[PDB]
């Protein structure tokens, strides 16, 4: 219908949620190991995060897999950075991480981040 | 909260 | 860090695909069963919208269950129009179903519903 | 979009 009422809210309740669930490691379906590093997850809120996830997790072979390694070349601080950034629409970009934040953005396939890591580089131009 | 969107 | 930046539209972004994997029926884990009626879901964000599948699914046995069977006296309309608000933050209220959605969000445990409903009838009163 | 949440 479009009689509906909304709560503004909703979304960031839902997404603190979640949040709360991965760190409690409730119903998380997969680890990505990246290097030495194992990361818990939800196979759901990755898809709906990263092009390279949802690209994954509809392949009828990959989709079933617990365990995806990312390419060795994948610095492990920079995809904990964009973990929880997924998880709470917060992005810890400083001076020291940002090229392996975009990095990762970049093969992760997530659009809005490398389009802010580009941004921050070109004014420290 | 609640609006109309 | 107490530095990091935040994407305003993420929460939003997140809710929407995974709305759209809900209709693409995409890792959905489980069916709720409400009387005739099937709907398939993910448990993730039913724990995140209602106190009562956050119970269930963190219980050591029902958390393995992929059917739960609500209360028969549960409308699957008022839960149909439930489900649709978990996943897009917008309620359909309408006066014919105001009184379903309010009993099927009390047994939900869905307080801001409940609320929001409760304001509604008092102002017909 | 991004801000100073
Ligand atoms: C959340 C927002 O920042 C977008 C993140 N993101 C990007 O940047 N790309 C390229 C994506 C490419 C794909 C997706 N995921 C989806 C896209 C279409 N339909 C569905 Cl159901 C999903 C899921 N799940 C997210 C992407
Ligand atoms: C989204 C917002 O409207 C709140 C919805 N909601 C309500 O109304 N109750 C009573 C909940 C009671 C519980 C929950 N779910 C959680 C609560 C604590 N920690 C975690 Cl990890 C979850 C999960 N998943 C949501 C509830």
């Amino acid at each position: 219908a479009d009689s509906c009422i909304q709560f503004t809210r909703h979304a960031s309740d839902v997404l603190l949620n979640l949040n709360r669930l991965r760190s409690r490691d409730i119903l998380t379906d997969v680890v990505i190991v990246v290097s030495r590093e194992q990361f818990r997850a939800h196979k759901t809120v990755l898809m709906a995060c990263s092009g390279l996830f949802y690209s994954i997790f509809t392949d009828q072979l990959k989709c079933n897999l617990s365990v995806i390694n990312l390419d060795p070349e994948i610095n492990p601080e920079g995809f904990c950075i964009l973990l929880d950034f997924m998880y709470t629409s917060r992005l810890n970009l400083r001076e020291g991480n940002i090229m392996a934040v975009m990095a990762t953005a970049m093969y992760l396939q997530m659009e809005h981040v490398v389009d802010t890591c580009r941004k921050f580089i070109k004014a420290s131009e | 909260a609640w609006v109309i969107p």
